[PDB]
């Protein structure tokens, strides 16, 4: 998902 | 008190910089992904930067790659952009975002928005209005013509805020100069005309002037 | 991808059932969320993954949808759901991106505006400038044309128009359009003429004065 892919912890 | 706080907004001349800050509190902010996103006078939202929860990946939207850089201090639970090369398309109100804690591999929708700072790009030099009536002629309508001032906002208020049924003050219209306008109206009995006195004040913080007009019939 | 939302604007009422559209250019499966957005304060998230309702949001609000169409609905209009509403993509790869908007107004019976028109004073033409102002006073529905005729003649470009938001006790509109010409081209024509058409007058309402007067 690259730059979509989970941000978080 | 969940919460982001802006900060840093303000007038900047196109082609220089600006950091702003962003304040989080209430939650575990270095386990938060965070975004900016911003909106333009009159217009809809706009992406602008996301950075991961512990700075180890940046995207940007291509309207300002090259230009804007995102980036936070977890110790202190603040965000930041630092904007560069600003132009007269980066003026606009700029919220920090969280972004919903999502488990699994996709992130989320955007859970949590500060209240937003304006940044303003424009050459324009700080000048209070000149404030003109707009005199009137069963009902009566007068007003003030608030004009060339720089910039936003600023306040009106009729007879000491004794009278405000009836009154619209208008959105500030951005002039070809670079300066705004707007006028304030009122609609009172035309049977009150002779008899009321009808005061318009004008408040310009940014350049300290402070006008109280008289709209007397012709 | 780029989002598009349909109507741009639509007047409803307390109590009616209103649906939000919004389409993707391409697929993004179910990965899109609906916010609310009143004047001068930030979005406020309703929906998240096309159709999961977020926790604070009251039961009315709905949304359902996946691949390109998208709907949001509020199955019964409250007062405090007048306002503008985005939805936005987060797809795989596809970055983030809103619609345009669809602002919720409210509907009200229709009222034709009172006409003033104001020549500039003489204050401020002592300084240098003529700007006439035409006001068009608690109006509805908001569409609704001014156009400004100077000797006669037709003009356009001279002029900008300012609007309020709906009012919070009768639901109208008041609008400005001012037409702003220096000193000098003021002075050297005659007549001055605001004329406004609106779907409540059964005519258009000319106000005009003649400089000096």
């Amino acid at each position: 998902a690259n730059p979509n892919a989970n941000p978080n912890a | 008190q969940v919460q982001l706080v802006e900060s840093g907004g303000g007038v900047v001349q196109p082609g220089r910089s600006l950091r702003l800050s962003c304040a989080a509190s209430g939650f575990t902010f270095n386990t938060y992904g965070m975004h900016w996103v911003r909106q333009a006078p009159g217009k809809g939202l706009e992406w602008v930067a996301i950075i991961w929860y512990d700075g180890s990946q940046k995207y940007y939207a291509d309207s300002v790659q090259g230009r804007f850089t995102i980036s936070r201090d977890n110790h202190k639970n603040t965000l930041y952009l630092q904007m560069n090369s600003l132009r007269a398309e980066d003026t606009a109100v700029y919220f920090c975002v969280r972004v919903r804690f999502s488990v699994g591999p996709h992130g989320s929708a955007f859970d949590l928005w500060g209240q937003g700072t304006m940044v303003t790009v424009s050459s324009a030099s700080t000048k209070g209005p000149s404030v003109f009536p707009l005199a009137p002629s069963g009902t009566a309508a007068l007003g003030c013509l608030v004009k060339d001032y720089f910039p936003e906002p600023v306040t009106v208020s009729w007879n000491s805020g004794a009278l405000t049924s009836g009154v619209h003050t208008f959105p500030a219209v951005l002039q070809s100069s670079g300066l705004y306008s707007l006028s304030s109206v009122v609609t009172v009995p035309s049977s009150s005309l002779g008899t009321q006195t009808y005061i318009c004040n004008v408040n310009h913080k940014p350049s300290n002037t402070k006008v109280d007009k008289k709209v007397e019939p012709k | 991808v780029q989002m598009t939302q349909s109507p741009s604007t639509l007047s409803a009422s307390v109590g009616d059932r209103v649906t939000l559209t919004c389409r993707a250019s391409q697929s993004i499966s179910s990965w899109l969320a609906w916010y609310q957005q009143k004047p001068g304060k930030a979005p406020k998230l309703l929906i998240y993954d096309a159709s999961s309702l977020e926790s604070g949001v009251p039961s009315r609000f709905s949304g359902s949808g996946s691949g390109t169409e998208f709907t949001l609905t509020i199955s019964s209009l409250q007062p405090d759901d007048f306002a503008t509403y985005y939805c936005q993509q987060y797809n795989s790869y596809s970055f983030w991106t809103f619609g345009q908007g669809t602002k919720v107004e409210i509907k009200r019976t229709v009222a034709a505006p009172s006409v003033f028109i104001f020549p500039p004073s003489d204050e401020q033409l002592k300084s240098g400038t003529a700007s006439v102002v035409c006001l068009l006073n608690n109006f509805y529905p908001r569409e609704a044309k001014v156009q400004w005729k100077v000797d006669n003649a037709l003009q356009s470009g001279n002029s900008q128009e300012s609007v309020t938001e709906q009012d919070s006790k009768d639901s109208t509109y008041s609008l400005s359009s001012t037409l702003t010409l220096s000193k000098a081209d003021y002075e050297k024509h005659k007549v001055y003429a605001c004329e406004v058409t609106h779907q409540g007058l059964s005519s258009p309402v000319t106000k005009s004065f003649n400089r000096g007067e």
